[PDB]
């Protein structure tokens, strides 16, 4: 799962 | 540390400089002597220390997962003996980070704004442990994570609107710690949907700009609902 | 050194992770300690280690002309210091190719002996990039020397359409273009190799073929470029 | 500048 970017 | 002879002012001007040349690992060297002199950092200062080190524990994560999915697929012994040394060189680095936010850049946080920053960051670097960890260690490590996370939460929701993007980035990791690697479906899922609601409820009184600002962050709140 | 207790073989393997990693400092350090073992190393190794430091020293000199040009543009000490430092770290790693190939590398068979010295005369050439005074001169001889010994072998030993040999003309042009302002011996160097290779395509399989001509491409695109 | 072997 992404997490905040960058 | 190297940096202790330079001044402070010309610490960040070179951590400036490492930017622009993509020297991440000397940006980070830089921001840290800076950190290290003691004073608090602006808004823009706490943001280049950040960009550093995410670039840097990136670029490890990374490599760790190219060569764990190398050792997964695994007849000798190199494979994990290189994703370890490439382990510990990460593990080095978070704890170089979380040192820096406990002595002391937490504790002399002058606003909730930054405070919640610290903290947050201070949860994200727990995760990147927590995802190389194994035992007890580990256990440890997820309960250090949730504890930051859950003080950056406590404080944003008192001092935050609900639509502000530091709360909702916060809400965002934390979600997925949850789900990630806390095992903790339900509490993942409760927490995004609480967060999307909340937020929702004020998208009407913010300017065009912020209302950018704030479904951006709501659509990445989505991206993970829709997955979990 | 840190890598005198593990098996050659383990360095070779590890070095080949740390490509597939991108972690190109980890596999300049693995094909160093190989070297150190004291074997020669196979055509498969001698790639390994020419890519791991293009990959260190070519972050190294992309830093160095971004300081450079923000030094330039300016003209506190801080960005010559920074400048320095990173030129400083530069000439370190090509001192260290340089020392390999003098004291383990350069030597018997055409393919390695062309190689090594192209190398030598490449890793001269990243020094007299950043060199200034009487000390650029000097440099700027030492790479020559390399690259005409590397020519020499290529001309005697190697067929025209030979990637090594293609790969080390259009090095040396490079380095008589760039460096050493000669310009008309550049391009004469540069035309006289894609039409010899030319002339000798017709000897080659398909995938040789494809080898010989990516290389002839990038000879033709300098060519354009200069006239 | 020129450009050099790439690979
Ligand atoms: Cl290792
Ligand atoms: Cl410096």
């Amino acid at each position: 799962t992404p997490s905040l970017p960058t | 540390g190297a940096m202790g002879s330079m001044e402070r002012a010309s610490l960040i001007q070179k951590a400036k400089l490492a930017e622009q040349a993509e020297r991440y690992e000397d940006m980070a060297a830089f921001m840290k002597g800076a950190v290290e002199k003691g004073e608090e950092l602006s808004c823009e200062e706490r943001n280049l220390l950040s960009v550093a080190y995410k670039n840097v524990v990136g670029g490890q994560r990374a490599a760790w997962r190219v060569l764990s999915s190398i050792e997964q697929k695994s007849e000798g012994p190199e494979v994990r003996e290189y994703r370890e040394k490439v382990e510990t060189e990460l593990q080095g680095v978070c704890d170089t980070v979380l040192g820096l936010l406990d002595s002391h850049l937490i504790k002399e946080a002058g606003d909730a704004e930054s405070r919640v920053f610290y903290l947050k960051m201070k949860g994200d670097y727990y995760r990147y442990l927590a995802e190389v960890a194994t035992g007890d260690d580990k256990k440890r490590i997820i309960d250090s994570a949730r504890s930051a996370y859950q003080e950056a939460m406590d404080i944003s929701k008192k001092e935050m609107p609900p639509t502000n993007p530091i709360r909702l980035g916060l809400a965002l990791n934390f979600s997925v710690f949850h789900y990630e690697i806390a095992n903790s479906p339900e509490e993942a899922i409760s927490l995004a949907k609480t967060t999307f609601d909340e937020a929702m409820a004020d998208l009407h009184t913010l300017s065009e700009d912020s209302y950018k600002d704030s479904t951006l962050i709501m659509q990445l709140l989505r991206d993970n609902l829709t997955l979990w």
